[PDB]
């Protein structure tokens, strides 16, 4: 179990840590949080009381390096750093430990929730989403454009997502137009799983991340990117059963884990009747089915 | 975006368009079978391609050996206009291509887009006019060709036959509709209008009579009043 330490909190906060949260007020003795589940990815994000403009927030991996907290006066945010010096580090996390200044990530034992929504997350592929190499952990907020967004504009700000569009030449066969706009198979299985993903695992993490960049910093372009790459699924007729099974499971923590006050801007109507009433997967979704109709018949 | 009656003036510039109306690429007559079922039996069809700055029309013939093992026609029908449409294009020189093309129903905009792909500088536009093209098989010399093609072929015409020499295109335009829309609300009526007088005949290479500029003036009067008596017969007015 591991630390994430905090130089001190100078500024009144919301932290969140995956999905829980804390409020932490101005100047109070804060000084991080422990017990950090290894095995996972995790993002410790932020909203500031006195303007919650802009949730940012840092997806790290513990077994990484050592990371810590520090806010900084002139940029105003807090920042997630690397100590080079463990020794440093185990003794700085040691005495806070002691003095009992950090809060315990609070697992209940029962519970994958996390695990659930980042089964296929891992920090390779999310460094390769937000370029920054030069840190082992990588910043996301409320405001960063996608590579797609920016095509319809500071590329190093950027989340690059895999571009997915229904009507471009990559996803449709010239002499197979109207085949492969109302079955996107080609464009999944072809194009996407074997060219481009190289495998489902690959393709439901970037699926996941943009799921929760979109819950938990209200992106807009990871909620589109979310939905795209949910929408090409259920467009296709010809999708192996393991990726549908999964899939459900996947969608089913998502809408199970969504705040129910966040519906109405976090899902899109048109994408989840079509998938769940219109398309050829319509009835391969049992778990995301009954969940979204009994959390949210209204959409429906 | 969508064509309406703010920016009709846009249809007789100079920049190359073309209107697409697929209401007559997939036509049927329903009928019932020995068993006392519905069936229909397609017959030909055609794709109204419109220039309408020249009055050039593409009339694209589509023969019933298309639909043949052909599942959810309707649909189908949609992505085969679309088909033709982009093959027509390319089959142009360059300089002869449209910049846009205006289809009149918005169930043709996915198919063409996705059919133009290779031209993305080729807007594709809905429009909000009611425009009277599926009419166009109540024009004798176009329903003849349609009716007597054996196998898909693309028959051109001037719809407007010579009125722009003396006449623009905008009143050219306004004429063809007048026409198709009293064609459309009444055909028969329309028809004895335009033919009741033996002496004006339509010449070989036309589509219309010869009427004089006076002649044109009271046929159009004539096929207001048509519109106007049908829509009164219709609402009872
Ligand atoms: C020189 C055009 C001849 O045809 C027409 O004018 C059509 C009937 S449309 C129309 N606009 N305004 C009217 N009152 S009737």
């Amino acid at each position: 179990m591991n630390t994430v330490p905090f130089t001190s909190a100078p500024i009144e906060v919301t932290i969140g840590i995956d999905q829980y949260s804390f409020n932490v007020k101005e100047n109070q003795p804060f000084h991080g949080i422990k017990d950090i589940p290894i095995g996972h990815v995790h993002v410790i994000h932020f909203q500031h009381a006195d303007n919650s403009s802009m949730r940012y927030g840092y997806w790290f991996d513990c077994r990484m390096g050592n990371f810590y907290i520090q806010y900084d006066p002139k940029d105003g945010l807090y920042k997630m750093m690397e100590e080079r010096d463990g020794a440093k580090f185990e003794n700085i996390v040691h005495n806070f430990k002691e003095r009992q200044m950090m809060v315990s990530y609070p697992k209940i034992d029962e519970d994958d929730t996390w695990y659930n929504l980042t089964e296929f997350v891992q920090m390779d592929k999310i460094r390769k989403i937000v370029r920054k190499d030069e840190n082992q952990f990588s910043y996301v907020d409320s405001s960063m454009t996608t590579v797609q967004e920016n095509e319809l504009s500071d590329p190093a700000h950027s989340l690059n997502y895999t571009v997915i569009n229904f009507k471009s030449r990559e996803a449709i066969r010239p002499g197979h137009e109207m085949e492969d706009f109302l079955d996107k198979s080609y464009y999944l299985n072809t194009v996407m799983l074997q060219g481009i993903f190289k495998n489902s695992s690959n393709y439901f993490g970037e699926l996941q991340f943009a799921f929760l960049n979109a819950m938990f910093f209200g992106n807009y372009g990871s909620s589109l990117q979310w939905h795209a790459m949910i929408e090409l699924i259920c467009s296709s007729a010809t999708v192996p059963k393991h990726m549908l099974d999964k899939l459900d499971e996947i969608l089913y923590y998502q809408i199970k884990t969504l705040p129910e006050q966040y519906s109405d801007i976090l899902l899109n109507e048109r994408v989840w009747n079509i998938c769940l009433y219109s398309s050829f997967q319509k009835n391969s979704l049992h778990n995301t089915e009954k969940i979204m109709e009994n959390k949210y018949p209204e959409l429906l | 975006g969508a064509m309406n009656s703010s920016n009709y003036a846009e249809l007789f510039n100079n920049d190359i368009k073309l209107f697409v109306d697929d209401t007559n690429v997939y036509r049927v007559t329903v009928h019932k079978t020995f068993e006392g079922n519905v069936a229909t039996k397609a017959i030909n069809g055609c794709i109204f391609t419109l220039n309408p700055k020249t009055g050039h029309l593409f009339l694209k013939i589509i023969h019933t050996s298309v639909w043949a093992g052909q599942k959810r026609l309707s649909q189908l029908a949609k992505w085969k206009t679309a088909e033709e449409v982009s093959a027509l294009v390319r089959s142009l020189p360059k300089e002869e291509q449209p910049k846009q093309i205006i289809v009149t129903r918005k169930a043709m905009l996915d198919p063409l887009e996705v059919h133009m792909l290779d031209f993305p500088n080729i807007a594709i536009r809905p429009t909000e006019l009611r425009l009277p093209f599926s009419a166009a098989m109540s024009i004798d010399k176009l329903s003849d060709v349609v009716m007597k093609a054996t196998e898909p072929q693309m028959v051109l015409f001037n719809i407007y036959d010579d009125w722009l020499d003396r006449i623009s295109s905008y009143t050219a335009f306004s004429r063809l509709t007048l026409l198709l829309r009293a064609l459309k609300t009444n055909e028969e009526s329309a028809k004895m209008i335009l033919l009741s007088d033996p002496t004006i005949t339509i010449k070989s290479y036309h589509l219309w009579p010869s009427f004089t500029d006076e002649q044109w003036i009271t046929i159009e009067s004539q096929m207001r009043d048509l519109i106007l008596t049908e829509y009164g017969r219709k609402y009872n007015v």
